[PDB]
């Protein structure tokens, strides 16, 4: 297994490298994961879960978020045959502000 | 629109001319009758053909409008259940049948993130999404891509 | 019961009870501190900055998307702010026809 | 108010329009698209 | 009781903490968004 960690590290790190915008999104995609766990903490310390529609508001603004990114780095590495990379940013946008809209309106 | 995608738009036409005039699609929907229904049928194919569309391509806007359209189904029937529970049936049957692509992971994972967060703000819905356990399905596929496409990464530089 | 019956008062349910607001303070700055982290890794330590900029009509153009991306997530902000429904759907469709189109004249001219 | 059987004949010329229609795309389709 | 008078999201002191990550998750959009179309 240390061959195959060895072999992966130095070609990721240098894949993000090359190309500077996969640097944007991981490291977008990372601390979103912190996010996620710190609110999970949170829940485990006060043991009580009173505004239940505000975590969920609170978690799957990270998750639905989270995905998206996965997908708009998916669909830029090597595009998809009929969409651009152009489409790539004006459809992560869209969807973006549909899901924080509809985050906002699940919080209240 | 939703044959145009399965076969040519001249195989469409007739599907149309079917669902035109069919008893069986005439006997819930006569001039009098204002259930559900006469409002869920189209959206049930509507969505359909967004998936389709979606699951085809691999675009995000062809995802976000399916998860529209099954926010709206949501709000105007009870019959979601089929949807939620039909979808991600397909998107199995095509991971275990080795033919996994980055198109499902984008489509699929966009229609779930955005419609169930959407189907959550009907008050009668509430929790269900992730209590009940009919749409447990959809979660569990869910966790299952997450999954695969890290797996696929393996298989980008691992030996078969 | 010819003469007089007992007096009889509903006992309600206790309400759920919130949190000590201490413990939510130090969760709210932690939050805030890894925000800051985010963003200062962004600019400074992975080296990820403006290298080019647009100028002149794009430039112009580029403004408008900006309006429009920070435009939307203020009607949304207004909205989590108890505004009609009604009244954020009029104020986004005023700003999605001028912005759709700016950004996506944007968006070929630069790329 | 248009009768009874004045709205079956109706609908019956409808369908048969309808399906006489699709058929005459359907058989342009066939030859006139590139097999 | 109708939804409009519920004690609103910020009223409340449990749920400080998951506006917080809202409202950053949001800027941090917002920036990324914006240095994203602003790099080689
Ligand atoms: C991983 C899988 C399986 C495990 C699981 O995740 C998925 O994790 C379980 C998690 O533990 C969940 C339970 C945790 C506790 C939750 C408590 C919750 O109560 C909510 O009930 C609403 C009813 O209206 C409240 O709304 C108002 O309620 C008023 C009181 O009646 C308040 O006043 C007011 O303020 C509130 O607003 C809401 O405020 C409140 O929170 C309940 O409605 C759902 C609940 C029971 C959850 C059901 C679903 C789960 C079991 C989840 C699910 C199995
Ligand atoms: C593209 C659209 C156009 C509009 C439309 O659909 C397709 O096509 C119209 C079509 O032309 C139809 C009419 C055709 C002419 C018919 C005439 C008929 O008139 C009768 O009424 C008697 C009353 O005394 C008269 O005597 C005598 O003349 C006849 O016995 C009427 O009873 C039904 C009728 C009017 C039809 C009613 C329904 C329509 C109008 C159809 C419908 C609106
Ligand atoms: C669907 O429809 C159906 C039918 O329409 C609905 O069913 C009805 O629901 C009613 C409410 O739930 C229910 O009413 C209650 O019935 C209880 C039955 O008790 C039986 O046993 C006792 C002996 O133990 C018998 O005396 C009794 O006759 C029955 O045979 C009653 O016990 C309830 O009485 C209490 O409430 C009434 C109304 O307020 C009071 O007048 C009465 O004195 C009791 O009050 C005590 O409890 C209340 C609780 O809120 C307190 O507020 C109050 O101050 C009293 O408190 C004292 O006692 C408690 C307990 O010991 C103690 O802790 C406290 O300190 C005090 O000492 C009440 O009568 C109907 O019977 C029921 N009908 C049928 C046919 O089933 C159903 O709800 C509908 N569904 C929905 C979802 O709405
Ligand atoms: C931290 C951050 C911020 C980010 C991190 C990253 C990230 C993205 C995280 C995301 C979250 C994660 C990681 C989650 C993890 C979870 C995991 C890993 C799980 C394991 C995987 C498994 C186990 C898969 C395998 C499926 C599986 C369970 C299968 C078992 C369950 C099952 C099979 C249940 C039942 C199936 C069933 C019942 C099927 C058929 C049912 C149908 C089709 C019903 C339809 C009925 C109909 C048609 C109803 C219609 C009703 C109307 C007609 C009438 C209505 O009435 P009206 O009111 O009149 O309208
Ligand atoms: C912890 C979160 C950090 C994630 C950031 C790094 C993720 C990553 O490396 O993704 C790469 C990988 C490969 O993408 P391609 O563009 O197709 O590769 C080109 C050649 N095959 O893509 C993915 O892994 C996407 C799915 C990630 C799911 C992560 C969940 C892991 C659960 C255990
Ligand atoms: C940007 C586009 C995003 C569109 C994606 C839709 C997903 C979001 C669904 C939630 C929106 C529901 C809605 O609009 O009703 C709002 C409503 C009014 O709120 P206000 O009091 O005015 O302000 C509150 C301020 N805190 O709030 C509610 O309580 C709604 C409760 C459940 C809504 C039921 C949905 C109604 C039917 C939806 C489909 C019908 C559309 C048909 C049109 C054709
Ligand atoms: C547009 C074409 C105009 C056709 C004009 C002919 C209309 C006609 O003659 O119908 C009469 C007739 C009776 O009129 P009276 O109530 O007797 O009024 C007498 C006062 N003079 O009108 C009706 O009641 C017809 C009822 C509606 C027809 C039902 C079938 C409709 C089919 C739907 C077609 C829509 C598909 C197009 C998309
Ligand atoms: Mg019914």
């Amino acid at each position: 297994f240390q061959e195959t960690f060895k072999t992966s590290k130095r070609a990721y790190f240098a894949q993000i490298e090359k190309y500077p915008k996969l640097k944007l999104i991981d490291t977008f995609c990372f601390f979103l994961v912190l996010l996620g766990v710190i609110q999970c903490t949170f829940i485990i310390l006060i043991r009580d879960n009173f505004p239940f529609n505000a975590f969920l508001a609170g978690f799957i603004i990270c998750v639905g978020q989270f995905v998206l990114l996965m997908s708009l780095r998916l669909q830029l590495c090597n595009s998809f045959p009929g969409i651009s990379k152009n489409r790539a940013f004006a459809e992560f946008i869209v969807a973006s502000l549909i899901l924080h809209f509809v985050c906002l309106h699940f919080i209240n | 629109e939703f044959t145009k995608e399965i076969k040519d738009a001249s195989a469409g036409l007739l599907a149309a001319g079917f669902i035109a005039i069919v008893p069986g699609y005439i006997s819930r929907s006569v001039a009098g009758s204002y259930d559900n229904e006469a409002i869920a049928i189209t959206l049930l194919m509507v969505t359909f053909m967004f998936w389709i569309k979606a699951q085809k391509t691999g675009s995000i806007m062809h995802a976000t409008c399916a998860a529209l359209f099954y926010f709206y189904m949501v709000s105007a029937w009870g019959g979601y259940v089929f949807i939620t529970n039909l979808i991600p049936l397909h998107v199995f049957l095509l991971i275990l049948m080795g033919r996994y692509s980055s198109k499902l992971y984008s489509a699929y994972t966009t229609w779930y993130a955005i419609g169930t967060v959407a189907s959550m703000q009907i008050p009668f819905v509430g929790f269900l999404p992730i209590r009940s356990n009919d749409h447990m399905a959809a979660l569990g596929v869910f966790g299952l891509i997450q999954i695969v496409a890290f797996g696929d990464f393996v298989k980008g530089q691992i030996s078969t | 019961k010819f003469g007089i019956k007992p007096e009889i008062h509903h006992i309600f349910h206790a309400e759920p009870k919130r949190v000590a607001k201490p413990i939510a303070v130090i969760f709210v700055l932690i939050i805030f501190i890894t925000i800051l982290s985010l963003i200062v890794t962004w600019l400074n330590s992975c080296a990820a900055a403006f290298n080019n900029i647009p100028t002149g009509v794009t430039a112009v153009y580029f403004l408008g998307f900006i309006a429009t991306i920070v435009g939307f997530e203020v009607i949304f902000a207004r909205y989590y702010l108890g505004t009609s429904i009604f009244e954020t759907l009029f104020s986004s469709l005023y700003l999605g026809a001028p912005g759709l189109l700016t950004s996506t004249k944007f968006l070929r001219s630069f790329g | 108010m248009i009768s009874d059987e004045q709205l079956n004949s109706l609908a019956i010329t409808f369908g048969i329009v309808m399906m006489t229609l699709i058929v005459i795309y359907h058989a342009v389709d066939s030859t006139m698209s590139p097999k | 009781l109708a939804n409009d008078e519920y004690p609103r999201s910020w009223e409340i002191s449990n749920s400080w903490v998951y506006i917080s990550a809202i409202c950053g998750v949001i800027v941090a959009w917002i920036f990324f968004v914006v240095s994203f179309v602003t790099t080689s």
